[PDB]
C-alpha cells in the first residue's frame, strides 16, 4: 500500500520557548499530504533523514 | 544605543560620522509637538465648561444616550463607550513603554477624561443654547423654538414644525437607537482609526526587525566581531554595520515625516468640520 | 547564563517551560525568560533602565532655579529637594499642590508645572458655570461692540541653489 | 542643569519652558556566571592509584 | 503690535528652520567621514593615487549622502508652505472682496470686513467683527391664538416684559407692537404645544 | 543527520493515522558519520522522507505546538 500521511510529522524544530504567538520556520520536514512507502529486509537508504512509524 | 549598544569602541568610530543624531532627534521632536497642537486645535474651541441642567425636558426629544452618566467612573456616555471597546488593537501598567532596543513612546498631553469633559461642555452648549455660544457669551433658549430656527434654515416654513413636533421627536429617538445598535453589532466600522494604527506598528516593527541583518559583515552582532578579530582588522565590519543601521534610521524618519504630514491634513479638515457643523448651521 | 550573554534584572517568575525547553524568547526574538541550571526554576529578565531627561526652567530672565524631570523612569533609582511621583516620569526640585490653574508649562499625562518657586498641579479647563436653561425663557443683548483682530499668515521661503560640483 | 539647557541652546539667556538635555542609562554593577551540576568527572585515580 | 513682542512667531519660526537647516548643511563639511583628513588638497597631494582614490571615494559618497538629505528636508518644507499659501489665497479671496457666512472662519463674531497688510514674507488680515453684550431674560411664546386662529412671525421672536407682547429680532432688541402685517396666520390652534391667549 | 550531530526525536506511545502530535527531541549524538542506509531488526513499518520546506507554526498558550499549515500546497 501506499497510505497518504494527512498531517503526520511536525516536530519541535528547537529548545526556544514561546507562547502565544505564529513563527515560521524553513527546515528539514515531511511534507503535507505524501505517500509513505509502506513495507512488511531491504536496506533502505537514508538520504538526509528518515521518518518511521509503526504499531 | 540603537546603533552601538553599549559600546566604547562604537562609540570612537561613530563619533566622526557628524551630527546626525542632533537632525533626527530634531525631527522626531517637531513630529510630537505637532501631534500636541493637532488635538489642541481640534478639541479646545470653547472658554468655559458648560454643565446640563439636571431637569431634562427638551421638548420631547431623548438624549440620555448621548449626555454622560455618572454610574461609569470615566464620566464616558454610552456612544463613547461603545467606542472605546471596539477598537481592541492604561490602568497601572505604565512606566514599562520602553523595548531593549533604544525607542520609547510618551504619553499624550491630554488624558482621555479631558477630552471627555471638552465634548460634554461643547454638546450642553449647543443643546442648550444653539450657536450663540461660539460668537459671544451662551444666551439660552427653549430647544423646541431653536429647532423651529433651523427649518427655518433651509426653506420650510416653521409651521411645519410646530404641528409635527411628536412625528420628529419619534423619528429622531428611532434613528438614534438604530444607529446605537448598527454600531454595536456590526464591526469593520471604525477603518480609518485601525489603519493609522496598524500602519504605525507594523513601520516599528521592520524597523526592530532590520537590526539583526549582516550587511556584509562577519555577524549581526558587535559584540561577537569584537571579540573574535584584532581592533587593527576588526573596524570595516564595525564601519559597514554602521552604515547599514544609519541608512535604516534615515529611511524610518523619512517614512514618519511623510505621514504625520497627511494626518496633519486630516486634522485640520476636522477642525473645521467641528467649527462650522457644530458651532454654527 | 550557560553560553549566553546579556545585561538586565533577573526577577522571580511563574512561566511553565516544557522539560527539554532552556530559555523562553519574545516575539521579536529578544530574550524573556531563562531556566537557571541549577535548581531549575525560571527567572524572568528585564532591561536595566534609560530615558532622557528634561529641564523645566520659567526663563533666567526671572530666577536660576529649574526643576529637572526625568522621563519614564521609576523614580526610586534615581540617583535632593522634594521628589514627585507622576505618570510621566518624575519630578525633582517641584513642590506638588492641591488646586487647579490654567497652566503654561505642560509636562504630560495632565500635569504641567509653573512659577509661584516652581510648584506642580493638574490642569484646569475653565471655570464651570451652569446656564439657566428653562422652557420659556430667552436671552436678548440690548448693545454690542466691535472688535478687530488679527491673523498672521506665511505665503514664501527663501529660494536657494547648490551646485554639486 | 541650567548650564546644560545653556550649552543646548547655545545662548546666555534661556525662555521659559521644558527643554531636552541628555539621557542616562543605569549602569549594571555586579557580573553573575552559572553553570550546571559538576559530574561525572573525568577518571584520573584510575591511572595513578591502579 | 508696537509694544508687546512674539506676536509674529510663524514668520520668525520659518526663518529660523531654513537658517539652522543650512547651515547643519554647510558644517557638514569638515567631518572625517572614515577618511585619514577632512580637507582634500593635502589627502590629494601627499599620497599615491591608488589609496587617495579609496579615500576620496569615502569623502564623495558621505557628501552626496548629506547633499540627498539637505533636498528631501526642503522639498517636505515647501509642500507644507504650499499649503499655507493655498489657504492664504483662499481667505483673502472670500472675506477680503466679500462678507462670509461660514462660521469661525474670518475671526470670532460675526464678520463685517477686513483690511490685508503685507509683511516680510507673509500676509497679516485686521477682520472687523461684530459681538453683542448686555443681556436679559423676558419670557417667551411661540404662537399667539387670537380667534380661534394662531399667529406667527414672520421675521423675529415673540417676548413679553411682563405685561404685554412684543415682537423683536432676533440679534438685537428692538421691541414693535404685534399688528397683522408682521405675523402669518396658520390653521387653529389645538395642536400647538405653547400657545397664549393675546 | 545534520553536521556532526545525530538527531532522534519521537513521539514513542501515541494511543489510537490521522489527526495532530508534535513530536518532542528525545537524543543529540555528537559524532559524525558519512551515513547513506540503515536497516531494522526483527511487524510493518511506514516509512517517509524529509526535505527542505517552509512552514508556519501556531503555538499554543503553553509552548506546545497545535496547528502548522505548509506553504507551497495550496
Ligand atoms: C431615553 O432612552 C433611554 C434609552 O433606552 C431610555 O431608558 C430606558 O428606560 C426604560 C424605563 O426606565 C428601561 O426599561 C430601559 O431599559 C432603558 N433603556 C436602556 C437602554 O437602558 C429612557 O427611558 C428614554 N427617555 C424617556 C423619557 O423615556
Ligand atoms: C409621513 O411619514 C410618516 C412616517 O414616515 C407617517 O407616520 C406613520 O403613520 C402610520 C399610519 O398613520 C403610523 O402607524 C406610524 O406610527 C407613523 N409613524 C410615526 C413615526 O409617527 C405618516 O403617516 C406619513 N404621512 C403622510 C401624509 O403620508
Ligand atoms: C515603582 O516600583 C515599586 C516597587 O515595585 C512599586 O511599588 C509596588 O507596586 C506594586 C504594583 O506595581 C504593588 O503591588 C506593591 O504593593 C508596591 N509596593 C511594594 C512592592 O512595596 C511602585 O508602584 C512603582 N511606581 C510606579 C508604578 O509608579
Ligand atoms: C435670568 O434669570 C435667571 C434665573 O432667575 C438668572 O440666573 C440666576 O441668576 C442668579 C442671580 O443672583 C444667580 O444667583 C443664579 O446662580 C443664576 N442661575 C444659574 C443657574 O446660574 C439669570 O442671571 C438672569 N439673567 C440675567 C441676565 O440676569
Ligand atoms: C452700549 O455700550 C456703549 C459703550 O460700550 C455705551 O456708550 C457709552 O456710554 C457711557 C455712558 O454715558 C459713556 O460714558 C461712553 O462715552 C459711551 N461710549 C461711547 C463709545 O460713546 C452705550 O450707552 C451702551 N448702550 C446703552 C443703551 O446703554
Ligand atoms: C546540583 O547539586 C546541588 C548540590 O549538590 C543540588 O542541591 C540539592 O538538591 C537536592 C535535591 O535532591 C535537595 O534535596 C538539596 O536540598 C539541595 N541542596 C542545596 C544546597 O541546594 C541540586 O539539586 C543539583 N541539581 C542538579 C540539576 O543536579
Ligand atoms: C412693558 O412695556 C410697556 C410698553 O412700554 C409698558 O407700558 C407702559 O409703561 C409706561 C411706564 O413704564 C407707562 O407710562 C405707559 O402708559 C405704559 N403703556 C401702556 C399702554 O399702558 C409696561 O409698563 C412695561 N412693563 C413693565 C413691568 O414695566
Ligand atoms: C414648560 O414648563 C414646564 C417644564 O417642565 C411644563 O409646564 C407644566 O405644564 C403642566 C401642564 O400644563 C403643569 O401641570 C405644570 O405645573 C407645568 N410646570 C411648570 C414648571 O410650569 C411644560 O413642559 C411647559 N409648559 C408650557 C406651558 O409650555
Ligand atoms: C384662551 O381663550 C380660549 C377661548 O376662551 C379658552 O378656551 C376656553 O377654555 C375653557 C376652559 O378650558 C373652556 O371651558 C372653554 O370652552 C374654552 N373655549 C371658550 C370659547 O371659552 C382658553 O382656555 C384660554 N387659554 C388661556 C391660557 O387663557
Ligand atoms: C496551560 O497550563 C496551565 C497551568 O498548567 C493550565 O491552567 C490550569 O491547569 C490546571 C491543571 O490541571 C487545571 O486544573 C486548571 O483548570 C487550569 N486553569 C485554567 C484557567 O486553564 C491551562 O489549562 C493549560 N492550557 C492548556 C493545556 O491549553
Ligand atoms: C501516491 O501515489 C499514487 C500512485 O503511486 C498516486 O496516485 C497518488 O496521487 C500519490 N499520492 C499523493 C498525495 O500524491
Ligand atoms: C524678564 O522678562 C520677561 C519678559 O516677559 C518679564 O515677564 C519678566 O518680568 C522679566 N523679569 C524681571 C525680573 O524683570
Ligand atoms: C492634598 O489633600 C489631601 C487630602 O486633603 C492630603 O492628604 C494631601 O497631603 C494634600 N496634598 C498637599 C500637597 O497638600
Ligand atoms: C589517589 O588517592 C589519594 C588518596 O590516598 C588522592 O590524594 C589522590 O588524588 C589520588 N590520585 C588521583 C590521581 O586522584
Ligand atoms: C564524509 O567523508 C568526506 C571525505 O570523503 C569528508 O570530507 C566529510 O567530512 C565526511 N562527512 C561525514 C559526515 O562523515
Amino acid at each position: 500500500a501506499y497510505t497518504n500521511s494527512f498531517t503526520r510529522g511536525v516536530y519541535y524544530p528547537d529548545k526556544v520557548f514561546r507562547s502565544s504567538v505564529l513563527h515560521s520556520t524553513q527546515d528539514l520536514f515531511l511534507p503535507f499530504f505524501s505517500n509513505v512507502t509502506w513495507f512488511h529486509n531491504p536496506v533502505l537508504p537514508f538520504n538526509d533523514g528518515v521518518y518511521f512509524a509503526s504499531t | 544605543m540603537y546603533i552601538c549598544g553599549d559600546s566604547t569602541e562604537c562609540s570612537n568610530l561613530l563619533l566622526q560620522y557628524g551630527s546626525f543624531c542632533t537632525q533626527l532627534n530634531r525631527a522626531l521632536t517637531g513630529i510630537a509637538v505637532e501631534q500636541d497642537k493637532n488635538t489642541q486645535e481640534v478639541f479646545a474651541q470653547v472658554k468655559q465648561i458648560y454643565k446640563t441642567p439636571p431637569i431634562k425636558d427638551f421638548g420631547g426629544f431623548n438624549f440620555s444616550q448621548i449626555l454622560p452618566d455618572p454610574s461609569k467612573p470615566s464620566k464616558r456616555s454610552f456612544i463613547e463607550d461603545l467606542l472605546f471597546n471596539k477598537v481592541t488593537l492604561a490602568a497601572r501598567d505604565l512606566i514599562c513603554a520602553q523595548k531593549f532596543n533604544g525607542l520609547t513612546v510618551l504619553p499624550p498631553l491630554l488624558t482621555d477624561e479631558m477630552i471627555a469633559q471638552y465634548t460634554s461642555a461643547l454638546l450642553a452648549g449647543t443643546i442648550t443654547s444653539g450657536w450663540t455660544f461660539g460668537a459671544g457669551a451662551a444666551l439660552q433658549i427653549p430647544f423646541a423654538m431653536q429647532m423651529a430656527y433651523r427649518f427655518n434654515g433651509i426653506g420650510v416654513t416653521q409651521n411645519v414644525l410646530y404641528e409635527n413636533q411628536k412625528l420628529i421627536a419619534n423619528q429622531f429617538n428611532s434613528a438614534i437607537g438604530k444607529i446605537q445598535d448598527s454600531l454595536s453589532s456590526t464591526a469593520s466600522a471604525l477603518g480609518k482609526l485601525q489603519d493609522v494604527v496598524n500602519q504605525n506598528a507594523q513601520a516599528l516593527n521592520t524597523l526592530v526587525k532590520q537590526l539583526s541583518s549582516n550587511f556584509g559583515a562577519i555577524s549581526s552582532v558587535l559584540n561577537d566581531i569584537l571579540a573574535r578579530l584584532d581592533p587593527p582588522e576588526a573596524e570595516v565590519q564595525i564601519d559597514r554595520l554602521i552604515t547599514g543601521r544609519l541608512q535604516s534610521l534615515q529611511t524610518y524618519v523619512t517614512q514618519q515625516l511623510i505621514r504625520a504630514a497627511e494626518i496633519r491634513a486630516s486634522a485640520n479638515l476636522a477642525a473645521t468640520k467641528m467649527s462650522e457643523c457644530v458651532l454654527g448651521q | 547564563f550557560n553560553g549566553l550573554t546579556g545585561t538586565g534584572v533577573l526577577t522571580e517568575s511563574n512561566k511553565k517551560f516544557l522539560p527539554f525547553q532552556q530559555f523562553g524568547r519574545d516575539i521579536d526574538d529578544t530574550t524573556d525568560a531563562v531556566r537557571d541550571p541549577q535548581t531549575l526554576e525560571i527567572l524572568d529578565i528585564t532591561p536595566c533602565s534609560f530615558g532622557g531627561v528634561s529641564v523645566i526652567t520659567p526663563g533666567t530672565n526671572t530666577s536660576n532655579q529649574v526643576a529637572v524631570l526625568y522621563q519614564g523612569v521609576n523614580c526610586t533609582e534615581v540617583p535632593g529637594s522634594n521628589v514627585f511621583q507622576t505618570r510621566a516620569g518624575c519630578l525633582i526640585g517641584a513642590e506638588h499642590v492641591n488646586n487647579s490653574y490654567e497652566c503654561d508649562i505642560p509636562i504630560g499625562a495632565g500635569i504641567c508645572a509653573s512659577y509661584q518657586s516652581i510648584i506642580a498641579y493638574t490642569m484646569s479647563l475653565g471655570a464651570e458655570n451652569s446656564v439657566a436653561y428653562s422652557n420659556n425663557s430667552i436671552a436678548i443683548p440690548i448693545n454690542f461692540t466691535i472688535s478687530v483682530t488679527t491673523e498672521i499668515l506665511p505665503v514664501s521661503m527663501t529660494k536657494t541653489s547648490v551646485d554639486c560640483t | 542643569p541650567l548650564s546644560e539647557t545653556k550649552c543646548t541652546l547655545k545662548s546666555f539667556t534661556v525662555e521659559k519652558g521644558i527643554y531636552q538635555t541628555s539621557n542616562f542609562r543605569v549602569q549594571p554593577t555586579e557580573s553573575i556566571v552559572r553553570f550546571p551540576n559538576i559530574t561525572n568527572l573525568c577518571p584520573f585515580g584510575e591511572v595513578f592509584n591502579a | 503690535l508696537s509694544s508687546t513682542a512674539s506676536a509674529l512667531g510663524k514668520l520668525q519660526d520659518v526663518v529660523n528652520q531654513n537658517a539652522q537647516a543650512l547651515n547643519t548643511l554647510v558644517k557638514q563639511l569638515s567631518s572625517n567621514f572614515g577618511a585619514i583628513s577632512s580637507v582634500l588638497n593635502d589627502i590629494l597631494a601627499r599620497l599615491d593615487p591608488p589609496e587617495a582614490e579609496v579615500q576620496i571615494d569615502r569623502l564623495i559618497t558621505g557628501r552626496l549622502q548629506s547633499l540627498q538629505t539637505y533636498v528631501t528636508q526642503q522639498l517636505i518644507r515647501a509642500a507644507e508652505i504650499r499649503a499655507s499659501a493655498n489657504l492664504a489665497a483662499t481667505k483673502m479671496s472670500e472675506c477680503v472682496l466679500g462678507q462670509s457666512k461660514r462660521v469661525d472662519f474670518c475671526g470670532k463674531g460675526y464678520h463685517l470686513m477686513s483690511f490685508p497688510q503685507s509683511a516680510p514674507h507673509g500676509v497679516v488680515f485686521l477682520h472687523v467683527t461684530y459681538v453683542p453684550a448686555q443681556e436679559k431674560n423676558f419670557t417667551t411664546a411661540p404662537a399667539i391664538c387670537h380667534d380661534g386662529k394662531a399667529h406667527f412671525p414672520r421675521e423675529g421672536v415673540f417676548v413679553s416684559n411682563g405685561t404685554h407682547w412684543f415682537v423683536t429680532q432676533r440679534n438685537f432688541y428692538e421691541p414693535q407692537i404685534i399688528t397683522t402685517h408682521n405675523t402669518f396666520v396658520s390653521g387653529n390652534c389645538d395642536v400647538v404645544i405653547g400657545i397664549v391667549n393675546n | 543527520n545534520i553536521d556532526g550531530y545525530f538527531k532522534i526525536y519521537s513521539k514513542h506511545t501515541p494511543i489510537n493515522p490521522q489527526g495532530f502530535s508534535a513530536l518532542e527531541p528525545l537524543v543529540d549524538l555528537p559524532i559524525g558519520i558519512n551515513i547513506t542506509r540503515f536497516q531494522t531488526l526483527l511487524a510493518a513499518y511506514y516509512v517517509g522522507y524529509l526535505q527542505p520546506r517552509t512552514f508556519l507554526l501556531k503555538y499554543n498558550e503553553n509552548g506546545t505546538i497545535t496547528d502548522a499549515v505548509d506553504c507551497a500546497l495550496d
